[PDB]
RNA sequence: UGAGUAACGCUUGGGAGUGAGAAUCUCCCAAACCGAUUGACUAAGGUUUCCUGGACCAGGGUCGUCCUUCCAGGGUUAGUCUGGACCUAAGCUGAGGCUGAAAAGCGUAGGCGAUGGACAACAGGUUAAUAUUCCUGUACUUACAGUUAGACUGAUGGAGUG
RNA sequence: GGGUAGGUGGUAAGAACCUCAGAUCCGGAGAUUUCCGAAUGGAGCAAUCCGGUAGUUGGAAACAGCUAUCAUUAAUUGAUGAAUAAAUAGUCAAUUAAAGCAAUACGUGGUGAAGUGAAACAUCUCAGUAGCCACAGGAAAAGAAAACGAAUGUGAUUCCGUGUGUAGUGGCGAGCGAAAGCGGAACAGGCCAAACUUAUCAUUAGAUAGGGGUUGUAGGGCUUGCAAUGUGGACUUGAAAACGAUAGAAGAAGCUGUUGGAAAGCAGCGCGCAAAAGGGUGAUAGCCCCGUAUUUGAAAUUGUUUUCAUACCUAGCGAGAUCCCUGAGUAGCUCGGAAAACGUUAUUUUGAGUGAAUCUGCCCAGACCAUUGGGUAAGCCUAAAUACUAAUUAGUGACCGAUA
């Protein structure tokens, strides 16, 4: 509702693989104490078309620079896929 | 806890001196013994009190 | 200074703003994460005048999702494509659904 | 009130620039220090860099630009009297526009 | 440590011992305490003493003096030439807030020595802060701009009602004396001088 | 100093290539050991050690252009798999309550507690790194609403099974 | 509010902005304040999981958003209500408080050793120390004589010096060690119960709510008169004023030459001071800069004191009656312990037992009796001087200067 757990969309070389063939997969990064309703919900309030299906992915943090002076961690990420259904293609910039 | 329930006072904590005065912590403990009393519309309720109390609760009429 | 104007402004006109800016908002962290934000500023600004729009929306008793949950209006402009896909995908799958049900059916008899 | 602000005139009291005239770009308060366009002029010995749209040419020679100068090595130049010199200032508040000027202690000149 | 029940041990016995110690009837009393105590005299008759006894908290609360202060005056006159009956009355009017009092730039006495103490007043071979200070006879006592800076005024007029033993002109802040204040001056709220011979007995 | 001494902790030859530099890096051909295992899948643990590109300060008992080392980027997709939203064993906690100088100990009703019980998905393919999870094909299970037909519905409790 | 012309926290340059409708910055007052944690809806392997209830918005419902609430104990109140008629136990609901933490520090209380010394060791010492636990407070504790004590005596408690290493106490060994008095810091004494009386409780009151009383050269009550309308508090609300605290404003006085990379050093001639404390400025500056002395200033919050009024307390000296009240399982005594300097004993306290009297009364003055004298136990509260510094401001050091 608020519509703050939809933080950053990511684009890698598996989001631009999926994002092809018929049915897109987008791949985003939300709110990690957000539930895939709630990813849903914020899906329909700010985009329109009702995902089929939505996967979630938790990265856990790790040890990043290490042997630098101050070494320090990772931030949690939770990654959802969304798949809007057959023939539909909306931009994620531009509205 | 080995304590009257009408007053608060407990046991007293000494020391068993004996012949060559040799010091070995005691304890002295206060006489609980059952009592039953009538108060507020004269309701019997067992109550482990001092045999102090009990000879205080015989002369203060409560006791009957 | 920008606090006085807010401070003129009614409510439901600011619960309208703030609806606006977080939508703004979302567009520009959006427009960041894909490397298309040429004025990188606008989102502090943005960031700074919400929360003094929070403020002045906090100094009376009023809070600022619910009374937008009070009165609202609906969306528009996305539904043609999107009911054109969910008729495609449900006809499809009715189809499926009534072909495999005939296939059973038809074994069973046999 | 400043001693010195972004844009007056002033000199140099002490160094190898003495009576070295020139104009405050820019005050860091913090550091005590005071860029004067014309003197301390240095000369990085600048390297090449080639890491960005800018940094593809980054063309960078001898360029010499302002060393920052201590306050206090700083002095005020009068511009109102006819034999300009270098003196103190005041803080007079006058009751005109009640806004703090700036007034020379060896003359009656304003900032 | 339990379920202690005031309610059923009180109510248990209802006189008993510890009840009645106890007994939530217990008022407030708070006004009574302070107010009796406060302060008290009177004369017996076993001792004799009572009446000089009276006289001295008298004597002490027309200064606003602890009793430890009046034992170091009294010490400090005591030892000089003779009957000095007449120094100790000089000594325990030379106060410096006493004086402006006296002066008449205060409504009271105590106003006078906060005043003091706040730093209005300005002597002459010196300058005070502490309205404690034993002054000497002919000493003058200008005082400060900054208290006729706040006008309340009020006071100037009090000063020019004074009594024959102070000269001070009004408006003007300006104050001394001589002949030190008679008997007359000090009135019959305290005027004895048996209390006298007994801090020789309570003071060495 | 001992002392450039002991030691360097089970595995060969060659051809081509990279590179400033190669017994030690890449490819190929052999060769030798494992083969109820040095083979493959996982539990526990480890916690990015996984993939790509680059580097040879430091570490590798030599060397190194190379590494499980370092840098930058990326990688873990579940209604059906493993556990919660289901249940209990040993045991733990435990309102009341009992006991005890105090702190506390014991303990009822309740609640936790798998190493157990109940519960619906298989085959193939795909990326450098994920796959009963993604894709294709074919299925199954549990809820809610509407609808059609039939039927009186029958538990917090009793009994059987488990 | 102050205050300006710069600002976007450090390793930090650059890119991009803000800022003279007064930015950044400092001070006062507010807003927001995820989760765990006393954690308190339930659980749990902390920062996780699973919810109930009452609303409200979408849905056709399941459901999903957005709010508020949901722990336990204690007290009060109300409702309901067992064995068992009544009544309680119990159950439910509402309101009010409690939970925890820290200041490696001070207080009180409970519990409480040992190393060690005695050249061994058991009495003893260590030591009522360490430790454990409970409760606080800004201090705490103590406190107004049934006292000291030997006199034509002092007249709450607390703290300091002396009395003194004295009297004493100690396997009379190691050791321990006051109480008077004197000199000082501060000083303050109040209030209930009972008599007597009023009103009300099936008035069996022996209970509740008022008036009266708070003692020792005895006090108070009973009856009867005179004098009183005050003085003072450990005291409530207000109003006013003063002194501060939390940002700040103003704040004097120098040039020349020389060595030198650089002058402020050195030299010449000057100047200011209620400012010659200090810091910086390319060496060692009273007069280069920031400051310091001094004079000042607060919208807002807060501290101390004073004045005025205002609630609430507070009042003397007689006469007669000869009547009543003055704190009971209490003081004593016995059996085991302890506190005091005392290794148990006149005084204080208590685990077990017993147990008094009522101003011609009771306790005390180191066993005890008599005389004399002192004091009024078995009810409560009490500022100040006293103990300490995690923290805030200013400052100091014949304290340290990277093995300290
Ligand atoms: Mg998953
Ligand atoms: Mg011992
Ligand atoms: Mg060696
Ligand atoms: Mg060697
Ligand atoms: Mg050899
Ligand atoms: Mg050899
Ligand atoms: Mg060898
Ligand atoms: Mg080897
Ligand atoms: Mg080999
Ligand atoms: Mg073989
Ligand atoms: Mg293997
Ligand atoms: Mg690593
Ligand atoms: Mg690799
Ligand atoms: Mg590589
Ligand atoms: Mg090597
Ligand atoms: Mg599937
Ligand atoms: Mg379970
Ligand atoms: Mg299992
Ligand atoms: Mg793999
Ligand atoms: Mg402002
Ligand atoms: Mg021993
Ligand atoms: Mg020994
Ligand atoms: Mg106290
Ligand atoms: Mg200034
Ligand atoms: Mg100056
Ligand atoms: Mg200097
Ligand atoms: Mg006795
Ligand atoms: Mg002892
Ligand atoms: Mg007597
Ligand atoms: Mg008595
Ligand atoms: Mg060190
Ligand atoms: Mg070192």
């Amino acid at each position: 509702d608020v519509t703050n757990v939809l933080l950053k969309p990511v684009l890698t070389e598996k989001v631009y693989f999926n994002q092809m063939g018929e049915t897109k997969k987008y791949v985003f990064v939300v709110n990690p104490k957000a539930s895939k309703t709630r990813v849903k919900l914020a899906f329909e309030l700010v985009y329109g078309i009702k995902p089929l299906k939505v996967n979630t992915l938790i990265r856990k943090p790790t040890t990043i620079r290490g042997g630098s002076r101050f070494p320090g961690l990772s931030k949690l990420e939770k990654l959802a896929v969304i798949t809007l259904p057959k023939g539909i293609a909306i931009s994620v910039t531009g509205e | 806890a080995k304590k009257d329930q009408l007053t608060l006072r407990g046991p007293l904590y000494g020391n068993n001196r004996s012949h060559s005065k040799t010091i070995t912590r005691r304890k002295w403990n206060v006489n609980l013994q059952p009592c039953k009393v009538k108060t507020a519309d004269g309701k019997t309720t067992r109550i482990l009190v001092s045999t102090r109390t009990l000879r205080t609760l015989k002369k203060h009429n409560r006791l009957s | 200074t920008v606090a006085k104007e807010l401070r003129q402004k009614s409510s439901e006109e600011l619960v309208k703003l703030v609806i606006k800016l977080k939508g703004e908002l979302l567009e520009y962290r959006f427009k960041l994460a894909h490397g298309e934000l040429d004025k990188p500023h606008l989102i502090n600004q943005t960031r700074r005048l919400l929360a003094t729009i929070l403020t002045i929306l906090t100094e009376r008793k009023l809070n600022w999702q619910e009374e937008q949950a009070k009165y609202k209006l609906l969306t528009k402009k996305t539904n043609e494509a999107a009911v054109n896909a969910w008729k495609q995908h449900l006809e499809a799958n009715k189809a499926k659904l009534l072909k495999s049900r005939a296939k059973r059916e038809d074994a069973s008899k046999k | 009130m400043q001693r010195i602000k972004k844009g007056d005139k002033v000199v140099v009291i002490t160094g190898k620039n003495k009576g070295g005239s020139g104009i405050v770009l820019k005050i860091m308060p913090a550091r005590q220090q005071a860029i004067v366009e014309g003197l301390n002029k240095v000369t990085r010995h600048k390297k090449k860099d080639q890491t960005t749209k800018r940094a593809a040419k980054q063309s960078t020679g001898k360029v010499q630009q302002e060393a920052p100068i201590f306050l206090s090595k700083l002095a005020l130049f009068d511009q109102k009297a006819k034999q300009q010199t270098i003196g103190k200032i005041k803080y007079v508040m006058d009751p005109k526009t009640n806004k703090k000027t700036r007034v020379f202690k060896k003359s009656n000149n304003t900032l | 440590k339990y379920t202690g029940s005031i309610f059923k041990r009180s109510r248990r016995l209802g006189f008993s011992l510890l009840e009645n110690n106890k007994e939530f009837s217990k008022g407030k009393k708070r006004k009574t305490i302070p107010g009796q105590h406060g302060n008290r005299f009177r004369s017996s008759t076993m001792s004799g003493y009572a009446q000089q006894l009276q006289e001295k908290q008298r004597m002490q609360y027309m200064y606003g003096i602890t009793d430890k202060q009046f034992r170091r005056l009294f010490r400090l006159v005591l030892k000089q030439r003779g009957n000095l009956a007449v120094n100790l009355f000089r000594v325990l009017e030379s106060r410096l807030d006493n004086i402006v009092y006296r002066m008449g730039f205060a409504p009271t006495r105590r106003s006078a020595r906060q005043l003091v103490n706040h730093g209005h007043v300005l002597l002459n071979d010196r300058t005070v802060d502490t309205p404690s200070i034993i002054l000497n006879p002919g000493d003058k006592v200008r005082l400060k701009a900054k208290t006729i800076k706040i006008p309340i005024v009020k006071a100037a007029s009090e000063s020019g009602v004074v009594s024959p033993f102070v000269e001070t002109n009004n408006k003007t802040f300006e104050g001394t004396y001589v002949r030190f204040p008679e008997r007359s001056e000090l009135p019959a709220g305290i005027n004895e001088s048996y209390v006298v011979e007994w801090y020789k007995r309570l003071v060495k």
